[PDB]
RNA sequence: AAAUGUAACA
RNA sequence: CGCGGGGUGGAGCAGCCUGGUAGCUCGUCGGGCUCAUAACCCGAAGGUCGUCGGUUCAAAUCCGGCCCCCGCAACCA
RNA sequence: GGCGACACACGUGCUACAAUGCCCACUACAAAGCGAUGCCACCCGGCAACGGGGAGCUAAUCGCAAAAAGGUGGGCCCAGUUCGGAUUGGGGUCUGCAACCCGACCCCAUGAAGCCGGAAUCGCUAGUAAUCGCGGAUCAGCCAUGCCGCGGUGAAUACG
RNA sequence: UGAAACUCAAAGGAAUUGACGGGGGCCCGCACAAGCGGUGGAGCAUGUGGUUUAAUUCGAAGCAACGCGAAGAACCUUACCAGGCCUUGACAUGCUAGGGAACCCGGGUGAAAGCCUGGGGUGCCCCGCGAGGGGAGCCCUAGCACAGGUGCUGCAUGGC
RNA sequence: AGCGCCGGCCAACUCCGUGCCAGCAGCCGCGGUAAUACGGAGGGCGCGAGCGUUACCCGGAUUCACUGGGCGUAAAGGGC
């Protein structure tokens, strides 16, 4: 058990943070802990629409949280139904003036997050595991992407002695830091118990 | 809760003192491991009750352990509370003397007998002495021709008879005689004292020592289950690195209801 | 004795000194940083993510 | 010139 | 019953005769080496000297009595 | 109340057994950090811990802050000592609702082992080892001699 | 010359991939050597084995467990023990029925928790010059689903 | 209307119980707290006034080889 996480790995120079601010000694953890809350009801109620990432930014009182996601109407609803219901609940929990954006993900089966997720769905509906991952491969080639890992780790199929399935193509260079991958986790619940789902997807290098 | 009265069935050997050994069995030197494992857990009890628990024989294990150990439990109701420790008692365990790693089922066996030092019961009353006295057979001269001095003694209730016709006098021929019969008595009752050793603890012990009655003690899983009533706990360790009073009760209790 | 715990750290207390930091994400009583209200597993789980702005992999 | 490691691999 | 030899740590033996000092080997124990055991290395503990009496300033030692052990003898009719 | 027990056993460390040293006085030279019921200048009371006053600083401004080894001068004279600072008695300080179990610090007295360590064994190839101090996270306080950092001084040796 | 009883689910040939060799060749790493400073001995600090204990909570086990989880155990932490207590419960989502909501303040008993109580004014959209009639803002009491478990299995697992 | 069977050979799968116990077994093998292999149940497969078992004969066995085998190292060249 070794490999960094290849996201943290490339924190300013292939990756931006997800909460872009500033804040003082005194304040830095009130925001994050309601930064992570926004994050908790979000990802519970914007799951059906596709969520891929949530970006936040803070100045003074007011705060803009802005969502990307495969299945934009899902979010804002008829004619902006659910997107109003949103600054509802969210200004409610955070207290202040909390500016809620919708913005598209163009290649839903080249956001590694949304590969992830699609493959722990799969495997919650009793599919064939190693067929699905070397599908989502190759779903994730086809739409252009120079290089795709997906792994499946737990008891796969409900077999009683847990293992490791994982399938590749292209390349995925996790070494390079001016290579930018975009990677993806899933938790998939079963009757017989967790498995996890990392997927990686080399978009190119910068 | 009307205490059901238990005051009806007697009991000798039961609050004497008692002796317990224990011996390894099937698994190398794991088992001998093993035997150290139950010895300590009744080492726990004994002193947690204010009991003398003396060795008095043990062979080490190859590896640490113990391949016989028996000692002698002094006491106040020794016996009649660890009487249920005879028999086997098996082992499902990761073993220390493991290579690669997998559960070992090896087994061990304790033995619980009372105290009833044995007496000495010597001196051969004469009242069962019948002495012979006759003349010799061989050399000599008028002398054996007539003086007699030849004697034969025969205990009635053993039936042991014994001659000594060496020297020439039979007062010197009786003595002889008298310790040779002795020592005849004294050989034959040893005799039918250890064959009640060997005879009891070969059904107590029980020769197969793989599968066989008592507990059976898991320690992945954390279950000390005692075949004999119906019972399985899961005190384990709490239970063999102390004491475990709370599990002969179960098996006294279910054993007076029977 | 966990849930109990979590909630109990919260309430004000008796006496100034029974209050401690625990965790607000994992509940964890102990390695707690102050600056962010978590743990140091938490810590490196969200700073991972880029979920902790500003905070980076620091080498030199 | 120097001995040994039993007995329950998915 | 005679004669003469013995009993000294857990085991096997010294130390007595020319009295003051009980020692050797194994074992036991703590520490090392080794993945671990043995082997090996370092350090240590351990003896009412069979019991009862006495000669002595002083007894494992010398002198008596008892208790076990071993060997020999017990012939002439 | 216990996690802090204590016939014992092992691992990791701290301080040492001293003169290339120890003590006292004076005097230099860092870095990286931290700090608004926070860091505290300076003043006064106390041998002191500390206390009471009180300025500054949302901190390249103010503060922690003195770095220590070093340098200069004096004392010690080879001794279980002016080495060493364990153990215990007594008297206080601070934190805290509360320091019996079970806190750190100061002061008076006490002043143990230890004279360089068996079998065995660890680290390090250059600004390294060795040695010297400074900071931080945790944190009311602290059992930190721990950990993560920071600079000061600065070697030996590598045939093979 | 040459059986049988009994017993086993194999005994075997060659070739393939490893692993190993007190086989060989060629290389590398503070691995040895060359050096410098330590550990093992002392006193102490700390973790552990043990033993002790009502409890001395738990995990970590050769290198790769042992100043490791613990980047702060007097209460708290705390998962253990003893004793005093609570029963939809310290916490979530619910439906139902009674109080008044909501919040703040004391009294009694007690080691505290708890148990027992004495205080005080509820917006709304509403018939409201009127008793009076609510909804649901939140609490309180009774209930039923449910909560809660640092209880076991890292040999069912994800993550790290 | 009953009997055998439902791990592979070999046609027919799940729940519970059990927890190297009780047991199954023709071979290989099953059972140590998620057993399609043990016991029951539901369901399924195969036959049906029968269905299974044991025994014995030929077959599969080109495994006594005439059809139709072999002997350097697998059993097997006699020492010449
Ligand atoms: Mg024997
Ligand atoms: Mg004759
Ligand atoms: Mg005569
Ligand atoms: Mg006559
Ligand atoms: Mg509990
Ligand atoms: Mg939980
Ligand atoms: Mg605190
Ligand atoms: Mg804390
Ligand atoms: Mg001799
Ligand atoms: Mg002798
Ligand atoms: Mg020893
Ligand atoms: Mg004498
Ligand atoms: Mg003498
Ligand atoms: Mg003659
Ligand atoms: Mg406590
Ligand atoms: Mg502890
Ligand atoms: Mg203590
Ligand atoms: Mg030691
Ligand atoms: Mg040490
Ligand atoms: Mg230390
Ligand atoms: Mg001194
Ligand atoms: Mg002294
Ligand atoms: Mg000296
Ligand atoms: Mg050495
Ligand atoms: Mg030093
Ligand atoms: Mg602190
Ligand atoms: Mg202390
Ligand atoms: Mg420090
Ligand atoms: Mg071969
Ligand atoms: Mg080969
Ligand atoms: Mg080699
Ligand atoms: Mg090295
Ligand atoms: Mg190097
Ligand atoms: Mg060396
Ligand atoms: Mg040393
Ligand atoms: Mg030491
Ligand atoms: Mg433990
Ligand atoms: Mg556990
Ligand atoms: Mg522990
Ligand atoms: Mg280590
Ligand atoms: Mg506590
Ligand atoms: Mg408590
Ligand atoms: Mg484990
Ligand atoms: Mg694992
Ligand atoms: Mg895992
Ligand atoms: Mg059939
Ligand atoms: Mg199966
Ligand atoms: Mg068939
Ligand atoms: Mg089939
Ligand atoms: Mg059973
Ligand atoms: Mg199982
Ligand atoms: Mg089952
Ligand atoms: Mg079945
Ligand atoms: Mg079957
Ligand atoms: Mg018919
Ligand atoms: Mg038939
Ligand atoms: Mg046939
Ligand atoms: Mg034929
Ligand atoms: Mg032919
Ligand atoms: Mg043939
Ligand atoms: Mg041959
Ligand atoms: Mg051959
Ligand atoms: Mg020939
Ligand atoms: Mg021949
Ligand atoms: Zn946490």
């Amino acid at each position: 058990g070794n490999k960094i996480h290849p996201i943290g790995f490339r924190l300013g120079i292939t990756r931006d943070w997800e909460s872009r601010w500033y804040a003082g000694k005194k304040q830095y953890r009130h925001l994050l802990l309601e930064d992570q809350r926004i994050r908790g009801l979000l990802e519970k109620e914007l799951y059906s629409a596709g969520l891929a990432r949530v970006d936040i930014e803070r100045a003074a009182d007011n705060v803009a949280v802005t969502v990307h996601v495969a299945k934009p109407g899902v979010v804002i609803g008829r004619g902006g139904e659910r997107i109003r219901v949103l600054r509802e609940e969210l200004a409610k929990l955070t207290g202040k003036n909390v500016a809620l954006n919708v913005q598209e993900v163009q290649n839903p089966n080249l956001s590694a997050p949304l590969v992830a997720q699609r493959v722990a769905e799969q495997i919650e509906r009793r599919f064939a595991v190693r067929r699905a991952i070397k599908q989502a491969v190759q779903r994730v080639m086809e739409s252009g992407a120079k290089g795709a890992k997906v792994i499946v780790s737990g008891r796969i199929g409900g077999a009683e002695q847990a293992r490791t399935e994982w399938a590749a193509q292209g390349r995925v260079p996790l070494h390079t830091l001016r290579a930018n991958i975009d990677y993806g986790f899933a938790l998939a619940r079963t009757t017989y118990g967790v498995l996890g789902v990392k997927a990686y997807i080399f978009l190119g290098e910068v | 809760q009307q205490l059901q009265v238990l005051l009806l069935p007697k009991d000798p050997d039961d609050e004497r003192n008692a002796f317990l050994e224990v011996r390894a069995g099937t698994g190398g030197d794991e088992a001998a491991l093993f035997a150290g494992d139950l010895f300590r857990m009744y080492s726990r009890y004994a002193e947690a009750r204010r009991w003398r628990v003396e060795i008095m024989s043990a062979s080490e294990g190859e590896h640490g352990g113990y391949k016989e150990i028996i000692a002698k439990i002094s006491g106040d109701g020794v016996y009649g509370r660890l009487k249920f420790e005879s028999g086997g008692h098996r082992v499902q365990r990761v073993p220390a003397t493991e290579s690669q790693g997998r559960i070992h089922t090896s087994a061990c066996t304790v033995a619980v007998m009372p105290e009833l030092p044995d007496a000495e019961l010597p001196d051969i009353n004469p009242a069962d002495l019948r002495i012979d006295t006759f003349r010799s057979s061989g050399a000599g001269g008028q002398h054996v021709n007539t003086t007699d001095s030849a004697i034969r003694i025969t205990h009635l209730p053993t039936g042991i008879v014994v001659e000594c016709q060496d020297e020439r006098s039979q007062h010197k021929n009786k003595a002889k005689a008298l310790s040779v019969l002795g020592a005849r008595i004294h050989a034959a009752e040893m005799a039918k004292r250890q064959q009640a050793e060997a005879s009891t603890r070969r059904n107590l012990l029980g020769s197969g020592d793989r599968s066989d009655r008592n507990r059976t003690y898991n320690f992945p899983q954390g279950r000390v289950t005692d075949h004999r009533i119906n019972l399985t706990l899961y005190r384990l360790d709490e239970v063999m690195e102390g004491k475990l009073d709370m599990l002969i009760e179960p098996i006294i209790q279910e054993h007076q209801a029977d | 004795a966990r849930k109990a715990l979590i909630e109990k750290a919260k309430r004000t207390p008796k006496f100034k000194v029974r209050a401690y930091t625990r965790c607000v994400r994992c509940g964890r009583a102990r390695s707690v940083y102050r600056f962010f209200g978590l743990c140091r597993i938490c810590l490196r789980e969200l700073a991972h993510k880029g979920q902790l702005p500003g905070v980076r992999k620091a080498s030199w």
